[PDB]
């Protein structure tokens, strides 16, 4: 007959691999195919939408609603009020949509999107720095530290939102999604610009804060998540 | 691009975000 | 004849004492087996101009430079380096003249 | 193909093609025609035996692995065998394609299992991370058929560091990492048996393809001691009252007299 | 079906083969490839580079700088300075960087540019007869013996650098790397011409030499290297 | 010459002197 | 995937089945085909060459050069002076060149040239009848049985040499190297036509012999040779 | 005829009697 050769991973199964099969019961005609809302081709639109990051992550606050937000006050001197650490692998991004889609991929390249929103009455006002240190620099703990790198300066008034876009600084050309010091991703630290000051002494406002992927956000390398377990059997 | 079963079912794997992050009117 | 290991670099240190080693080498004795005259290998020639670098009889046909501390050696002035031909010489007589380099190291 | 010979009669030059300078650090264009009078000869060999896709694309053995109980666990890397390792060192940057060929005298029914970076591999055979949705594995069966699989470029960069002059953490840590060993990690492969008849001894054959070599270096003449390290002061008893001597390991051998060899 | 046939050599791993393999991790984007200067695309390119080789490998001075280079000075008669083998197996050749690449192929076919430079001071000059003894002939150990062959006479002023152009004088095709009587290389020897005078009369001068590829030198039949052994585990 | 698996990545393997031996200006 | 079938005489190594087998090297030119003199593509151009046979294998002359030729002297009556048997398995015609080349075969078809030469002096003459007596006839032992068959009458003087042209007479389209009695060859014998008459009473001649194989002579069936044997190993 | 490695060493088999029998002048 014609000559072939057998060569190395012929007689493999790998999983990822992509072959055709043969059909099991052939004639079957399936059910047909209607117009249903919301079709989602892409994972990445799952990780480009705005979903709210726990910042207030402590041992009491975990298990409950109010772990998505901190509470700000009037204070006289600059106080860092919040950081996040641009991590993939850390649990304030890895729980949201764009990090439970991300820790999917051991690779990511793009821009981060973090939307801050202030709770508060209709008279509480307040400047707010949120500053983002490129990867390689400390974390600031000074404003003056913090407002050398990327930062954003908002005001509380009509709108209690804004987004600092946190931009695709990095040596390489993709990131590690499990951080490490070679491919750290930076900071993102939430400074007092000039106060908070609401409509008594005592008043306070509820910062709390989402997260999306840019356009330009790329992910390579798909693999298991970390944020799954299995321990027991399901039965 | 060959289909070696004859079947749409027996082949391999086949091939806009604003429905989400703008469901806005 | 041949000067077995020379073409060479010795090495002295900066304050050493009257009969220190510098460079062991030997002597092929050109197949006729017509052994070295007994003042010979010497040294004609240095670089700059030396003493203390005389060769010694190691037991056999090997020989040996060492200094015999006629001259100090003084690194912090000059000379640091220095160039001796060694001439070795034998009985019927087919001489062989090869370099050792000398350099001197910095004792601190 | 190389050049041919070309012919030259007896030449009285004022400028002279043999006279040149090794200090501008460029080297020489000298042909055999300028020294000597020479013939035309057809020359149709080639060097197509020596180009980076065949000089490196041979499929080495990377690294050997054991069975303890129905379990291996081998972390990618060119660094555990000299031969490869040497061939590689000749340059400084490689981007290159991998395909991975498991010789393994096992019989039975294997499993292969590509653990990218950044998760927990299965500690043993039977644990419950070998039941994963998204890590790519491969079963087969040694008897009839060896597994290959190719890795593509896994880079984070245009290219492999072979050799890396740098930290991966600032100046004011103390658990800093020098060399190649932060700067890429190809993953690892976890072997298991679902069987128990055979032998134990796992060989993986990877054959760098669509390789691109960056920027030239000496190749090395000494052993290696250690990997991710570029050492070469081998410290070989650490017993006895010898311990702190170190031998060198090079390659370059004596002769008895220059002028007679 | 289709009659195929399985000759031998099918259901066998061939190191050395060529086969496509299928892609573990499908749809993985590669990062982008950069201009990075210098790249090489044939390893003769090394090996056509002016190396330095070990002149002066005797029992002392291995390990040391001072192996790279020979010391000469004002003799009467002429002697025999420097003999270098024509092997790529001796340990003169096979160090370089034309010796550790041809170290890796079992048969080479082209000529040698072997480049002597004397460092010395601008006073001093010489004379020089770098011969090239063909194969089958013995070692000359005469000058007038050694002028029949293959020779060049370089002065010494204004550049301290002359190339012989070992020629490829060869009954076969392609000459074995590892040396043998059946075909050797030949000898390049050095030798006084008329002397070497410096300034001074104890001076001296140095002399070193590189050795590197002609254009039309080709190998084949790649194989293992002798430079490099594994006697102990890497861990 | 095909490409048995539509890779670019599972192809086999693929296809001047004067940057190094004159890298003069 | 496409259905194959592997039909029997699949997984087999037949030694002289026609593979191609994957090139273990690759890239490896070889060395350059020059021009070599005596270019041979048929080893029936071997077997075509004129090639002494051992016309007196006697148990004294075999291990000497006598073995080539037989002496003839001045007689009365006609004697039958030589017998070969057409025969390509016989000792006569295996150690020669067609023979040695048609015992490879297991068949073969064509016709024979046998040429006699008679070393003797200038004035020895002499006719002898060379004849060839077809198959399914007995050996002749007379002159006039001899010349009823394929014969010819060869002169001596002034050239030593003539060819019988022994023609392709049989039943079948070939014959059996190792000789029958279904497909023997007949005989050839070498007859005094009317003396050998030298310029002595006691004078002599040598006859020796060459045959060939005529340009219409073909081979099939390759096989061992029985001109061949190995009892001990070659070390 | 397709050679399945491309390569003219891996193959199979390829494909005047006067120099011999008359060597004359
Ligand atoms: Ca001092
Ligand atoms: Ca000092």
């Amino acid at each position: 007959g014609l000559p072939t050769r057998l060569p190395s991973g012929s007689q493999q199964f790998m999983t990822t691999e992509d072959e055709q099969s043969p059909n099991i019961l052939p004639g079957f005609h399936p059910s047909k195919k209607i117009h249903i809302p919301g079709m989602i081709t892409n994972v990445m639109h799952m990780a480009r939408v705005d979903s709210f990051i726990p910042i207030n992550n402590i041992q009491g606050e975990v298990g409950k609603v109010s772990m998505y937000y901190i509470t700000v006050t009037k204070k006289t001197v600059t106080e860092r009020i919040l950081v996040l650490p641009l991590e993939m692998s850390n649990t304030l991004f890895a729980t949201t949509l764009l990090g439970e889609v991300l820790n999917y991929y051991a690779n990511w390249s793009g821009s981060i999107t973090i939307t801050f929103m202030c709770v508060c009455d209709a008279f509480s006002t307040g400047k707010f720095l949120v500053a983002y240190t490129p990867p390689g620099g400390k974390l600031p703990e000074d404003r003056k530290q913090a407002m050398l790198g990327v930062h954003i300066i908002w005001d509380l008034g009509l709108q209690s939102s804004c987004t600092i876009v946190v931009p695709w600084i990095s040596s390489g050309f993709y990131r590690r999604t499990k951080a490490d010091s070679f491919t750290h991703g930076g900071y993102v630290s939430l400074w007092y610009q000039t106060a908070f000051v609401p409509p008594v002494s005592g008043g306070t406002g509820s910062i709390l804060a989402t997260c999306s992927a840019c356009p330009d956000m790329s992910v390579r390398m798909l693999r298991d998540s970390p944020m799954m377990e299995q321990k027991n059997e399901l039965q | 691009n060959i289909n070696y079963y004859k079947d749409s079912a027996s082949s391999g794997l086949s091939r806009d975000p604003s429905k989400f992050t703008q469901p806005l009117v | 004849l041949h000067l077995i290991l020379l073409p060479a670099t010795g090495n002295v240190a900066e304050n050493s004492p009257p009969g220190t080693s510098v460079h062991k080498f030997s002597v092929k004795l050109s197949a006729s087996l017509s052994p070295v005259i007994p003042g010979f290998p010497q040294i004609v020639n240095s670089n700059p101009l030396t003493e203390a670098f005389r060769v010694n009889w190691l037991s056999g046909t090997y020989f040996e430079v060492v200094t015999t501390g006629m001259e100090q050696l003084d690194f912090e002035t000059g000379p640091n380096i220095f160039d001796l031909q060694i001439y070795v010489k034998d009985e019927v007589g087919v001489t062989d003249l090869q370099v050792l380099t000398v350099q001197v190291t910095d004792v601190n | 193909v190389v050049p041919d010979t070309k012919p030259s009669g007896p030449q009285h030059t004022t400028k002279p093609s043999i006279l040149g300078a090794m200090e501008i650090g460029a080297s020489s264009n000298a042909t055999p025609e300028s020294t000597i009078e020479t013939r035309y000869v057809y020359n149709t060999n080639t060097n197509a035996e020596a180009d980076v896709e065949m000089f490196l694309g041979r499929s080495a053995l990377w690294g050997k692995v054991t069975l303890t109980r129905q379990y291996a666990k081998w972390e990618i890397n060119f660094q555990e065998q000299a031969h490869i390792r040497k061939k590689f060192e000749f340059f400084t940057y490689l981007r290159f394609d991998m395909e991975v060929t498991i010789v393994t005298n096992n019989k039975g029914l294997m499993q292969i299992m590509f653990v990218p970076p950044g998760i927990d591999h299965p500690e043993t055979h039977d644990d419950r991370k070998w039941d994963s949705a998204s890590n790519p594995s491969v079963f087969f069966q040694p008897k009839s058929g060896f597994p290959r699989f190719t890795i593509p470029f896994t880079g984070l960069a245009s290219a492999y560091y072979m050799f890396y002059d740098g930290y991966d953490k600032p100046k004011g840590s103390d658990n800093n990492e020098y060399g190649i060993a932060p700067t890429n990690d190809m993953g690892l492969l976890c072997f298991r048996t679902l069987d128990n008849s055979g032998g134990n001894d796992v060989k993986i054959y990877v054959k760098p393809k669509h390789i691109t070599a960056w920027v030239p270096r000496p190749p090395r003449a000494t052993q290696y001691t250690h990997k991710y390290s570029t050492n070469y002061h081998y410290k070989p008893n650490s017993s006895g009252p010898d311990e702190h001597v170190l031998k060198d390991r090079h390659f370059i051998k004596t002769r008895p007299l220059i002028s007679s060899a």
